[PDB]
């Protein structure tokens, strides 16, 4: 049934946000509400909609400036806390650029300082060609027109090639949002744009990886030993003219499709590139990924031999850990898509119970996905806040949860371990080997003696200070 | 002979920010606050974000709300946002006492009138909550103004503005306020070990010791602000107030004078063994009270420790620090007491009017026997290019966010100021005092210990030092 | 699965872990206040050890040799002894101890310590009447041993001495406490745990005065705290708490069999269970409570090390030496924290004593990974073992084991005795709740600045 807790009788719109899957219901009828406004002064885990746009999909490309138009606070808040490495000494992480909005340009406008610091960014640095322009909340409310700014910019600039995306924070109602804008921005004015050489009778975007720990990387490595040509990344370790070259590929592959299902839909429209989705998390799933594009090109048995090797170097561990985490429960409070990604795949291949899941900013598609994988007597929230967080902790008692570093020093105090659900704690954490180590870290996370020495009071004649054995794999 | 100069960053952009925006620091006041929880008037990053901040540097949650600013509100105002906001967090948080109602970017650009939107909810409160009082602060922080920096210190004037309107002068409490500024935890543990052997009575402004909160046999959550709405008010009838910090705290000293003629007590900011000295016999002065022994030792142990290291390690070695004005100008200080050379200060915004009359600019003008530039509206883009460009350091002081500089230059860097996420504990060590000094300069010879034996940079010196 | 002891292989040392009894003696005495140990042999013997004293502390130590010369080394060094006491008393008028410390030279040519003890207690008596100097004979060959059983057996010689002078007297109430050789900031850690717990405790020796001020008026201060009056008192304890089984403790049974004080043995409290026991001790002997200050402290350890353990420290693998004490608590501390400490080194020849240690049983029936316990090592065994393929994450020891991680890029927590290659760890805890926290992050702060050097994920300490 839908859940009214007892920290939201006074929101009580929230009933709407919270499903607990019972026996014999018909799912149909309990779909959270996902995807609406937010409820000012709840501690809701959102983000705005440039971050959507900049930290989370063009801030991942290793060879552009990331022009943020705005104050400086949208830039300090958008550097050091992302971990997208790249193969050129991390560009993306070491620089952020701000326009330094100050009252004048509030007051007569900011199109010259932003023109100004575009060309003092690409001045600065002149082996760097390619730039994305960002707005934020008070340059898009005063007006401000960056793609004009961005046209100037390229004439007299003929060295540059700037994309512009009208992002303030106060659209949408989350991350979503940015991410929409940036997706049916980038396919109207820069697909097509350029070519690059084929060189593969095979050849694929992956669509929605970002490079998390080296995921995309990891990733690489599958496609390299299948001969498959990887047109462009969206975006993990990517370019930006990699980029203009999507519309050359024969095939999209979809991991994460909410933030960039947009682009693999228009990509179909216009060029009849097919959508293949998949799950680069999880053991199994990956097999079942490699195979089904192997199906796709004609490349059967390639496929075979990848995932017999793969299985060989990394199962036996993979099990080691299922035999110790079987029966552990878990929580998953993320953006959306890993609770549908990884509710079934630790259950398949970790015997992992997932007893709770929150996203912050999923639709009702991922709602249906994770509702459709997910278990039985399980809570499903959208758009949970942090008094939810600790009610649904006493109602299912989670052993560890999957979680930003935030939230996980908070539930530290209640002696639940956490593992970084976003940037991971030793990843990378997709493909076989990513499984294995997303596994390690569950393990070290709950069978971690700190834990039980937090619980002994000293002060208790009747208790002792316990030791506890653990194992590696 | 030599010259200490000012300039300003000589670009209209910014390349990797030194400070964050003025809500940013409005929230880091609010969060010392116990029974506060800030209301963030704009849209969500400008929370969450900050949330993130906070949690880098301290490893801790702290809780910050926001009104959800959206389309609709953007356009057509956002009183709403505000006011709903209010009620939604008095509603779920029955031991709130404290809400500073943020402004943001957003919501000074579009005019939200934060005082009104304060009179209807304290309306809706009253009539909801007879039996609480809620303390809604108005703080606006537009941030394109000035830095996190001027946040905190609009931040802590206008809570307490707020709080003593609401309760004015009574009973003398024969106790100082202490405004120690942005400052660490280990910083207020070391302040309240120095009142306690003077025997002084002493509020310090916020009292974050508890930041640094254990995890408990019985799962009990301890990490809050220890600074009370009781404590606050009573800032009107102390003796005197001691602000260490011109930037971070002295004008609320300042408005406690002129309202309550509370005499306020500028000094600088505590960073080496001078500014420690003098911060003491102005302690001294206001309270009749005798500067202890027991800091006559540690002030003697500090000076025994760094004697080990300035002639031997430090001597015409150079220096580049960044961080909060109070901090750059009191570790220069503290540097030429260890006969390190600070050649190039950046402090990062758009103060360079108040910066070029403090007093500490002349003091450095008349003690350096070496150029010093002092880079205002600075960003950490302005360090790396003049590395670049040739400038050599032997030596980086300043926060977590400009560790690639020091990483790819291949030169030593000790963490200050905040935020200090890449490396454990810091927040728990002094950097000021006596204590303060010695770890500062203990830090220094340990990066740069550790940086001879990595370039094998004559590592067999480490031996009868 | 398995923790195996094993001595070293080879004949000769190589980088030896430990220096010889003498220097424990010197050590042990340097922590009493008017106290100058006087060194039976030749002049290297003491001026040594005074350097290497001021490598660990940045401080100087008065302690005095005998000077033997060729002449004695033929006819016997006894009127060293006697010259060098009275040349003592007669230019130190406040000195009142004096641990008379054999070496090689003198064992081997059989001088008669207590002989000379009686002729200058003769000559001092009738010189200085209203003097009482305490001469302690210290048997220290350098043939067995190390410092650690030099450090011991000074301990007990100092103890039996004047306590023989003054027996047993009125019950004090306070307890004796022999924490080993440890730092003055682990001494002043201890100091606190007995106040804010309400035990009045005499801690032998008192070695906190050692990092002393640089003063206005020109005083040095730099001096044992533990006085004759306090050591004499030892008869009259509750209890005694030893932390150290090869640093101490033998005096503790020595004050058990004499004056009935009962001794209690613990683990040497690295980390958290060790500390948690130690103070359960305590409690147990003194019948005072535990305090809430220490549940908070022990909280905000656990926190710091929950921040580290996951992330950083698990699956890591460490190398660890020192003295036995030392190497088998922060085996056991770095367990707690997910550490595999798979190599410890203990640097000395008793071997049939560390096998009976009941820490390695603890060991043995917690660990997963193998452990190798190498007994009599040197430190070339830790390189060598390094060079032949041992892949190590982290060493922890003292700094003359520096250049084996240098060379090996291996980092490294400089802990026990000598420190002198980093700056002030003398003053930072490594026992107790405090101190397991300064330890790990020591711990992950040299991880850190490796990854940085190294450009291994540096990008990763961003968000943990
Ligand atoms: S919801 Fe998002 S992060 Fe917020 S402002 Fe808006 S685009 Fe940006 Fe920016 S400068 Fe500071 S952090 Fe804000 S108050 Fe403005
Ligand atoms: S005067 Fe010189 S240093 Fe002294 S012993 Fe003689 S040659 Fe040597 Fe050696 S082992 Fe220790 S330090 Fe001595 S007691 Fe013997
Ligand atoms: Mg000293
Ligand atoms: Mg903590």
């Amino acid at each position: 049934p839908m859940v009214l807790l007892e920290c939201d009788k006074d929101i009580p719109e929230r009933q709407k946000h919270i499903y607990l899957k019972a026996p014999n219901e018909d799912t149909r009828e309990f779909l959270p509400i996902a995807n609406a406004a937010t409820i000012p002064g709840t501690l809701s885990e959102r983000g705005c909609a440039f971050c959507g746009a900049k930290l989370v999909i063009g801030g991942v490309l290793k060879d552009t400036i990331q022009m943020i138009h705005g104050p400086l606070g949208c830039a300090y808040d958008t550097w050091h806390t992302k971990r997208y490495p790249t193969d050129n000494g991390h560009f993306n992480m070491k620089y952020v650029w701000s326009t330094d909005m100050k009252e004048s340009h509030v007051v007569f406008g900011g199109e010259k300082r932003l023109e100004k610091s575009m060309h003092e960014a690409f001045d600065e640095m002149p082996d760097i060609k390619r730039m994305i322009v960002y707005t934020t909340c008070p340059t898009a409310l005063i007006g401000d027109d960056i793609k004009a700014v961005a046209k100037k910019v390229m004439k007299d600039r003929p060295d540059v090639d700037v994309f512009t995306v009208e992002c303030p924070g106060f659209s949408g109602v989350s991350q979503s949002k940015g991410h929409h804008v940036l997706n049916i921005g980038w396919i109207n004015e820069k697909v097509e744009t350029m070519e690059k050489e084929i060189t593969s009778e095979y050849t694929m975007n992956f669509i929605g990886d970002f490079n998390i720990q080296g995921d995309t990387q990891l990733l690489q490595t599958y496609w390299d030993r299948l001969g498959i040509q990887v047109v462009a990344h969206f975006t993990g370790n990517g370019t930006y003219d990699d980029l203009r070259c999507m519309h050359q590929a024969q095939l999209n592959v979809v991991n994460c499709a909410r933030s960039s299902g947009y682009i693999a839909n228009e990509l179909k429209k216009r060029y009849g590139i097919p959508r293949l989705d998949i799950d680069s998390w999880g053991f199994n799933y990956m097999a079942e990924g490699i195979r089904k594009i192997c199906a796709f090109f004609g490349i059967e048995e390639k496929g075979e031999e990848l995932i017999a090797e793969e299985y060989a170097k990394w199962k036996p561990k993979l099990d080691w850990y299922k035999e110790r985490l079987q029966g552990k429960k878990m929580a998953i409070w993320t953006g959306g898509p890993r609770l549908w990604h990884w509710t079934k795949s630790v259950e398949d291949d970790l015997g992992v119970q997932v007893v709770a899941m929150s996203s912050k900013f999923g639709h009702e598609e991922d709602f249906e996905k994770v509702i459709a994988r997910g278990k039985e007597g399980t809570y499903y929230i959208d758009d949970g806040n942090e008094l939810e967080f600790f009610e649904i902790i006493d109602l299912v008692k989670p052993d560890v949860i999957f979680t930003g570093p935030r939230v996980g020093e908070l539930v530290k105090k209640l002696h639940i371990p956490y593992v970084n659900g976003h940037g991971y704690h030793n990843g990378p954490y997709m493909g076989f080997e990513g499984f294995v180590n997303l596994a390690r870290d569950m393990y070290n996370a709950v069978h971690n003696p700190l834990r039980h020495l937090a619980a002994v009071d000293i002060r208790d004649k009747s208790q002792t200070t316990p030791v506890i054995v653990r194992g590696a794999a | 002979p030599a010259e200490v100069k000012l300039s300003p960053r000589d670009r209209e952009g910014i390349i990797n920010p030194m400070y964050d925006c003025q809500p940013a620091g409005a929230q880091y006041a609010g969060i010392g606050i116990k029974d506060c929880i800030p209301l963030v008037h704009g849209g969500q990053g400008c929370t969450m974000f900050v949330r993130l901040l906070f949690a880098q540097h301290f490893k801790e949650n702290f809780d910050v709300a926001s009104t959800s600013l959206h389309e609709e509100s953007a356009v057509f105002g956002g009183a709403k946002r505000v006011e709903e906001g209010v009620l939604v967090l008095a509603r779920r948080y029955p031991n709130l006492r404290v809400i500073p109602i943020i402004t943001t970017c957003s919501t000074e650009v579009i005019g939200d009138d934060i005082e009104g939107s304060i009179r209807v909810c304290n309306r809706a409160l009253e009539a909801e909550f007879p039996d609480r009082k809620i303390y809604l602060a108005p703080v606006h922080t537009p941030s394109f103004k000035g830095s996190h920096v001027t946040g905190y210190a609009e931040c802590v004037k206008s809570v307490f503005k707020t709080i003593t309107d609401a309760h004015g002068k009574g009973q003398p409490s024969g106790k100082l306020n202490v405004f120690p500024g942005w400052v660490n935890p280990g910083d207020v543990v070391l302040l309240k070990r120095y009142f306690k052997e003077m025997d002084v009575e002493a509020n310090i402004y916020m009292d974050t010791e508890d930041f640094d909160s254990p995890m408990l046999p019985n799962k009990s959550i301890e990490t809050h602000g220890r600074t009370t709405v009781e404590d606050i008010a009573d800032s009107a009838n102390a003796l005197a107030t001691l602000s260490l910090a011109r930037y971070e705290g002295n004008t609320t000293g300042e408005l406690l004078q002129k309202t309550f003629a509370v005499p306020n007590a500028l000094v600088n900011t505590p960073y080496g063994i001078k500014n420690t000295d003098d911060m003491l016999r102005k302690i001294a002065e206001v309270t009749g009270k005798e500067i202890p022994e027991s800091l006559v030792r540690e002030r003697g142990i500090a000076l025994d420790a760094l004697a080990d290291l300035a002639h031997m390690f430090f001597a015409n070695k150079k220096v580049a620090i960044f961080g909060h004005p109070d901090l750059v100008l009191g570790l220069a200080q503290f540097c030429m007491e260890v006969e390190l050379e600070p050649v190039l200060l950046l402090i990062g915004d758009d103060q360079g009017n108040k910066y070029k009359k403090d007093p500490r600019i002349e003091e450095l003008k008349n003690t350096a026997h070496f150029d010093i530039e002092i880079v205002h509206n600075a960003d950490l883009w302005e360090l790396e290019k003049r590395i670049n460009a040739g400038l050599q350091l032997d030596l980086i002081m300043g926060h977590s966010k400009g560790r690639y500089v020091a990483i790819e230059a291949n030169i030593p860097m000790v963490r200050v100021g905040f935020p200090t996420f890449d490396r454990a504990g810091l927040y728990r060590k002094p950097s000021i005092g006596y204590q303060g000094a010695m770890e500062l300069g203990e830090m220094i010879a340990n990066a740069m210990f550790a940086h001879m034996e990595y370039t094998r940079n004559k590592e067999w010196i480490l031996n009868t030092w």
